[PDB]
């Protein structure tokens, strides 16, 4: 979070919050209202997001969904959009978070290591991501994608 | 550390669920106090100093603490006790922005009595002194937020015991 | 339905219907196939339904089958459960028609004194409504139980 | 009282009292010692004739006063009695008025909607008052029973 | 009519200007919210008899009010009481989906308190009964939706005294 | 009874009765007409309130009564009964005495041993003589009901 | 098991196994087979235990399916089943362990604590398994289903 | 062990004053309302397995804690929360009679924090089934007995956080 981003660089600093982190934070509680509305409205459509997207991302790359690609036969495919349902609560965590901090300690550590050696390919778990980026856009409005869009990025962004 | 926010998401992370219309009315609550919060923070980093000289004078000094072979004499230990007032404070301050007494437990409380114990520091002069800053903390911040301050400086006291 | 209540003001007004009006029926149209979709759903679990709401109501409410309660003994119990798929089946015809009017229309009108009259106490009918409503929440999506829920409301407020 | 009803039927009907309403008035002069001295008795009995009546009502519907039940608990059940009390109040109030006005404008107007409101069980108050009308016959004259047990009666069929 | 989007539309065409930025967000503000506030709305309707009977028992049952002599003393007063909190209720809901509190006025607010002098009804009491509603429908509803509600109802109460 | 247990106590500390141990046994002694009224009203009405008690007890737990439980056929549901009349008798008895040291003797010591040998569920005992309390207090009188309530109360918490 | 058991033996007497013990244990090491034999038996056979075992419960105590009862309904008695469900996982760790002391860690301590705060009858419980007792003899042979039926008697007996 | 009367007692000792007018009437609040903390007490004597039951049942039954793998998981680890939850009313009713929390911090909250975290016990949710006591309770004795009640109960909670 963003109280929590400010006090672990003040602690370390040995210092009573600056004033102008001080300011941050109350920014924050004034957008609070805001980021749980985006989380409530992803969160609401999170089958048909992780759904569609899922659909986009085995269309796009079919070799991974081929026999010989990891998520090959029903129970590994199914494995595969859970992957993708993990992403987006941990996307919603972030967003309510204010900040990547949940979504970089839950996921983003260690996924290049997890996955690899599990054998998939982390590129295309990126695309997928993307391609639920691009349906949480068209269920959120301008300003309000923007911001989701930042936390979406930032996991694309650790994937690749 | 966990804050308010943290600690919601993180036990909705265990069992694995998305954030439930119960854990946003937790979070809409920390966001509600999130005004009065801040303002108190900016209230006692001004006045920190101040709130450890009105608690060491309320409880800590003219005692046997103070007098010589009582711990606190010497300039070196009355120096060393005011940092370790200060840093009760400070570290509470972060609690109550947080939220969470996780920070005192994480920071503050985890060995700190075995090394009081070890070092000789008399341990109900620390409870009564801590207990005289939030005296202090509720006269300055005001009572909603002292409220709130104490919580955190009983964390810190129960700890210490 | 939408479109009947259109009907009934466009009457009066022996005008066409205003743009507003026209998005409305548009709307209905376009979520027709939602609302087929959800009826689908709701018969063809509807027996268990009935089943596992009947087990809630008598949970909630034992003084109904308890003796001396309107629903002692088999047969009573068995036209408790009667009614109370009367009661769902009119739900799901009041969904598919998108309007509380098909579903007032054919019950809830009188309703208080038909139940009433009969012996059964009308707290506890509302009851076992909720309980069904429960139930269709538990066995149907988040988007779809909105809209099943709201008619579901509309039966217990008329109960009420 | 009786003059009362008849006032406003020759209200309504603009025309001086009928020969035959002033022969009914000259009745209710000749009846208040005998309805006077009935409506002492009841006051008189009063405890122990809804005594009597309320462990003869909770008896008879034994889920008033159980767990779940509306008047459940010491408190309520003794509200349950003070409801009851208001009643057998009005009704000696009519046995002297010698007509049903006392009694349709306390406790007879809209008491079905109060008692929905608050819960309690209409049916169940009903019985409750035929319970008070075998007591206050057990404890009247066989005519003041036939009296007090008309106003009684009338009290019943309202709160059908 | 009056209401909140009408209101914005109303004030731009005594002007005559075409549409402003300010009135372009004012607008969108009311879309923005509209889908908590119809979500609550719903949520208050079902459970509308069960929020007068919450609000009698808190604020106006088991008093004198409902004792001799109370102007509830009797059925029809009490008919009356109950029915008279749930106009109370429907037209405020009614306002609170709208957005505006101007069309409470132009219904519930127009005369009710001659109305209620002229009768006797105790103006204090109702007022008391509404914020009793208000503490019922603020817990049904939720914090975000009841707050929005409950400024509505407090406008009832402010006509009210 | 109060003379016995503060004689007891006085005998462990072998100290002639304290002036305080003597003006609770002249409170008591005072007291005591009061109390023989509170069991006089109890035990003339001992017939009614046990089987109203039975009534409510069954209505709550039907169990209990069903086929295969405890209280199945009629001499069985009399012998139900009578452990209810058993328990009003001790209650009228503590009540005199004012202390639960005869309640406790005669009926309480080892009532779980007795009732599960016989079968016997013992929280629907428990359910049963609070249905006792309730029945018993509602004809007592308020300053009456305070006090026979505690002694119904030491009977239901050793149920539990 | 009958290891632990006299290692535990041994322990609280500061006594190096004693030749019996050594000589019950070897007897028990080379029974292993057979045991281990009628655990896969039972084990593969739990879902028609169960099944059996309850339909015999519910018959012979239908109060417990009763209104009132703890297993009323359907989601009530899915519970039921899968205590069932716990006692034979239970009774078959038993069997393998060749000792009742990983049934008595494992559920029978404290049973009467936990049941009572659950509302359960425990005799009815016991019903419950002297019922998949006998389903399990007659999926057992002679010689197997008196060594099985030992543990189900000591699972009854503790829970009788 | 020290009630309000103790320690309005010890507190006039401590500064050596006899009872003066403030304490007296400290003490004179006291008396006035023990007749309700007593019947309170009876009440939750009474009552004490159910007010246990209902809380186990609203926060703790049909979830991972008692599923296999969980804390409450083993009729021995079952028994065992229900012990320690009647522990904690027990003797929450021992200081709403008292009126003090010193009863708790003695006997109860003497380190319960380090022996749950010693054997694994989940501190979230022995808070939310003391909350959940709090709750029940607060129905059984009544609000006004329910606050002074919760005052204590939300003292276990906050010792065990
Ligand atoms: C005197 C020359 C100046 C002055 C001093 C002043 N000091 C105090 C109070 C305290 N001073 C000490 C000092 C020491 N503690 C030590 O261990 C040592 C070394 C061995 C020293 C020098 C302490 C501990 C106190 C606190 C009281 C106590 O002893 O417990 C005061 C009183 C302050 C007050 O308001 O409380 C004063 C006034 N004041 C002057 O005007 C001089 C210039
Ligand atoms: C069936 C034979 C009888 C019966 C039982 C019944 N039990 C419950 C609820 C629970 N039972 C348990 C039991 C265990 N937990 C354990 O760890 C072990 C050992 C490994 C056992 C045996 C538990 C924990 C529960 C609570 C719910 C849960 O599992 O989370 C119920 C439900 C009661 C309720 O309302 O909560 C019932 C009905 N009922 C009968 O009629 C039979 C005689
Ligand atoms: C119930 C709400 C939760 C829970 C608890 C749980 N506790 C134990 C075991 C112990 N509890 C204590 C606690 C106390 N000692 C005290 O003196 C007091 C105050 C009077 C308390 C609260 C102790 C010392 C133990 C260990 C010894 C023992 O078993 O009694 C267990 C059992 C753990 C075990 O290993 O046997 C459990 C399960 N568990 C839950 O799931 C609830 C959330
Ligand atoms: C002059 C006309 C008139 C009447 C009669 C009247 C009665 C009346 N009965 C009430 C309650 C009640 N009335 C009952 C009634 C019953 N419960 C039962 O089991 C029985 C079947 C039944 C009566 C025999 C109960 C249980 C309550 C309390 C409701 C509660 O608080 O839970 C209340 C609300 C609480 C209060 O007194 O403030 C009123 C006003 N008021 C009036 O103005």
């Amino acid at each position: 979070s963003v109280v929590t981003k400010s006090i672990v660089n003040a602690d370390a600093e040995a210092r009573y919050l600056s004033p102008g982190e001080l300011d941050r934070i109350k920014n924050f509680v004034s957008t609070g209202e805001r980021r749980l509305r985006i989380a409530q409205t992803l969160t609401e459509n999170r089958e048909r997001i992780v759904k569609q997207a899922g659909d986009q991302l085995f269309q796009k790359r079919p070799d991974v969904v081929s026999p010989g690609g990891n998520a090959y036969g029903e129970e590994m495919t199914a494995t595969c959009l859970r992957d993708l349902d993990y992403y987006l609560r941990l996307v919603t965590y972030g967003i309510v978070a204010g900040d990547v901090t949940p979504i970089e300690e839950i996921g983003l550590v260690g996924v290049r290591e997890m996955y690899n050696s599990l054998g998939t390919p982390i590129p295309a778990v990126a695309e997928g991501i993307r391609a639920m980026k691009n349906v949480a856009c068209s269920l959120l409005s301008a300003e309000d994608a923007a911001e989701a869009g930042s936390y979406f990025d930032f996991v694309i962004g650790a994937m690749q | 550390m966990q804050d308010a926010i943290t600690a919601v998401i993180n036990a909705s992370d265990v069992q694995g669920k998305y954030l439930d219309t119960a854990a946003m009315e937790k979070l809409k609550a920390y966001f509600a106090t999130g005004e009065l919060r801040v303002r108190a923070a900016s209230v006692i980093s001004a006045n920190a100093a101040n709130i450890v000289k009105e608690a060491v004078a309320k409880s800590l000094l003219y005692s046997d603490i103070t007098r010589p072979g009582g711990n606190m004499y010497t300039t070196r230990r009355y120096a060393a006790c005011i940092r370790d007032l200060d840093y009760y404070l400070r570290y509470a301050t972060y609690a109550m922005l947080a939220g969470d007494p996780s920070i005192l437990d994480e920071r503050v409380l985890n060995g700190l009595k075995e090394t009081y114990n070890s070092l000789g520091v008399p341990i109900a002069a620390t409870v009564q002194a801590i207990q005289a800053m939030k005296e202090v903390t509720a006269s300055l911040v005001g009572a909603d937020a002292g409220k709130e301050m104490g919580i955190y400086f009983d964390y810190i006291c129960s700890g210490l015991s």
